[PDB]
């Protein structure tokens, strides 16, 4: 990288993007492509180390008409476009503005919320039994703080709102979650009158076509299902698809895995979900889709929208290092009561599992003094049931496929989109990095693959961030080839 | 106390020694196997081990709470060959069955 | 008397908010605190829009010859750590200090 | 006692003191030295043992507490001599040790 930063800059303005010194204005041909130079004599992937070969220009697709560069089309005529767009639909209040942006904002986000809504990794059973301390923490952070939390998955928001907006939490707390979902429903909604339905064509109806949301072949950076996957075959089925598990084309999948056979080093080309919540459990039929694409074109459109817009770049998603988050989500300390006694409430009982005698240096029971909750054994040890559900590792996956219909001529199914993201993985707030309660390398390790999701503040966790490479990182998005 | 040892928990030595304890163990704790004793095989097999066994602790420790509670259902409907006349319903784990 | 505390110093500032930073102090005194480390970060936001990135020459980057801030050869007043002469020193290498 | 004498309490006597009953005998005497018994030699020497007398004379007064009070942990990383298998998270020091 450090020689010759190229294609990097993007602070000009449309009267210095034209003048007779830029070097990069001898390619700018097709407002529906975009030219550079590359290696020659390679057409994939191959290694991760690219040949010798003299350079030579290719041919990329602009999909989205906000991929024009700046200098081009400026900040101004878009949020202005967008205002003759989004007028008099839904406005969020400056309530919940103003509560949102603060916890986003926010540096002091209880690495504890982390750690559960990564253990979940999103199956419906590991949460119908998880229900009361989850209320219970998001009571104890929202009434003291009044910045609400959990707004680092969709899956996440959904199964609040689906089961927790009836009076178990305050009417207003929860009156947030309703808004943001209902926002995102009516955005989805405002696409319907951009369309013209009724000329299904390889599949890919009105709705799909026009709108990379609507499209079911480019996914989200992070998921915890495969519902992609079961979307993606129906389409796909002329546009030549490819994927990628870990060096390994085709992939293998459980219906839902064990505590016994962990295994922390797997090698294959496998993934696991969560579990069949109904109909069989084995081998009868392998795969079941988690929800309709309803829920898919729902899904992306929450990360590639509102969370961007919502954390003014300061976010930067982080794979898990899962290895030492089930081995310490199982230092729990519950006491029991006796068998005639009743249950304490205040922090003032030695049964109370915050009480100043529970307190045990290492111990899993040291997370919500630091971030002071409110626990009891009944909703604490309703945990350690993740013998039934627990995802193994978060990997990177590779997956491509053609151009659509819409632009599918005799020289432009050669020129393929690459689309690659994080499974199992998360995607993470504001980073805090001057912490040291916590060991910073030991749970989570930054892995971009958006360009929204390069915050350069989300990078020193790594082991020997030497200042000499902290450098050029204030530069560009890093993105693993 | 057992850190010194070729594995020799394997799965069975945690199932004995209660959930709440070890970890205040491990702190009063001074250094590792002074000869590497069971690093060779990889530290993801005594993992393998801790990790697959605490939870039996804590499944001990536990057992004496299905008493002390009420024998938790399902949650979905989970289509029967007797929910006829009586379709089955889900229950949402929030209420505190410890009986006072 | 509705009176924030401790703003003569900078460390106080910050180490507020990375540890007392949970509900341990009224809302409506610690995010005043929380407000604060913002408008420095938005300072520090406004001066990398306001310089060409890429630029830098002697090892200083752009940030180090567009403004007398970031430039770490430039020292605060008050010197609670040593750090302040170690970065001064792995820099200025060429400057004769 | 200890005033008409050159450092002689050298931290030897003044720590068997009580830590609440000192303040009244420091402000109790007057008379200064003619010949200066306590003063031939510098302030910045009697003022120099003084600060470490009265130190340990408040630092035995908590010597019995430990009794009804907690002990202090670790509130840091602190990789842990036994840091595999066990992420060593420290604990952050608000709680109360008021404990009977």
């Amino acid at each position: 990288m450090p020689h010759h930063p190229h294609w990097v800059n993007e602070h000009l303005t449309i009267l210095q993007f034209i003048a007779p010194s830029n070097p990069r204005l001898r390619f700018e041909l097709n407002p529906a492509f975009d030219f550079f130079v590359a290696p020659g004599d390679v057409d994939l992937p191959g290694p991760q180390r690219p040949p010798e070969a003299m350079p030579t220009v290719n041919a990329t697709l602009r999909i989205i008409n906000g991929n024009i560069p700046v200098p081009l089309c400026p900040i101004s005529f878009r949020d202005c476009r967008g205002t003759q767009l989004g007028l008099g639909r839904h406005t969020m209040t400056p309530a919940t503005i103003k509560a949102v942006k603060d916890t986003f904002e926010d540096r002091a986000y209880p690495t504890i919320f982390y750690m559960l809504e990564a253990v979940i990794h999103g199956n419906e059973r590991n949460f119908c039994a998880l229900l009361r301390l989850l209320t219970q923490c998001i009571r104890g952070y929202w009434e003291q703080s009044h910045r609400v939390a959990f707004v680092n998955n969709f899956h996440m928001l959904m199964y609040i709102t689906t089961y927790l907006g009836n009076g178990e939490l305050p009417e207003v707390c929860i009156n947030i979650y309703r808004d943001l979902l209902q926002h995102v429903r009516a955005l989805r909604q405002t696409i319907t009158d951009f369309t013209i339905q009724g000329e299904g064509h390889n599949g890919e109806t009105s709705e799909a076509l026009n709108n990379i949301l609507t499209d079911d072949t480019f996914i989200a950076p992070i998921l915890w299902d495969c519902d992609a996957l079961i979307y993606r075959d129906e389409a796909a089925r002329d546009r030549l698809p490819a994927i990628r598990v870990s060096g390994r084309n085709g992939y293998q999948a459980l219906h839902f895995v064990d505590m016994a056979g962990h295994n922390f080093q797997r090698r294959d080309n496998v993934l696991i979900h969560g579990r069949p919540v109904r109909g069989d459990t084995g081998q009868g039929i392998p795969i079941t889709p988690h929800h309709d694409r309803e829920w898919g074109i729902l899904s992306k459109i929450y990360y590639y929208i509102v969370i961007p817009a919502f954390s003014r770049g300061s976010c930067c998603t982080m794979g898990v290092r899962y290895d030492r988050l089930y081995p310490a989500l199982q230092a729990v300390i519950v006491p029991e009561i006796p068998a005639d006694e009743e249950a304490p409430t205040t922090p003032e009982d030695p049964r109370h599992p915050l009480h100043a005698h529970q307190l045990v240096p290492n111990s899993l029971n040291v997370y919500f003094h630091n971030a002071h909750l409110t626990v009891d054994g009944d909703a604490l040890l309703t945990l350690q049931e993740l013998m039934g559900d627990m995802a193994e590792r978060t990997t990177a996956i590779l997956v491509s496929s053609a151009p659509d219909a819409g632009a599918a001529t005799a020289t432009t199914r050669n020129m393929r989109i690459y689309d690659g993201a994080l499974y199992h993985g998360l995607i993470m707030m504001a980073y805090q990095a001057y912490d040291e309660t916590i060991a910073t390398g030991t749970f989570f390790y930054p892995v971009p693959v958006n360009p929204l999701f390069a915050c350069p503040e989300h990078l020193a966790s790594l082991r020997g961030m030497t200042n000499a490479r902290r450098v050029l990182a204030k530069m560009v998005p890093p993105i693993p080839p | 106390r057992v850190v010194f040892d070729p594995s020799n928990p394997t799965t069975f030595s945690v199932e004995a020694i209660a959930a709440y304890t070890p970890v205040a163990l491990i702190r009063l704790l001074n250094a590792s196997g002074p000869l590497q004793p069971g690093h060779r095989v990889d530290i993801a097999d005594a993992r393998s081990i801790y990790t697959v066994g605490a939870a039996a602790s804590a499944a001990r420790a536990r057992a004496n709470h299905n008493a002390n509670t009420i024998r938790r259902t399902a949650m979905f409907a989970e289509t029967d060959p007797m929910t006829w006349l009586r379709p089955t319903v889900g229950l949402k784990r929030t209420f505190n069955p410890r009986i006072i």
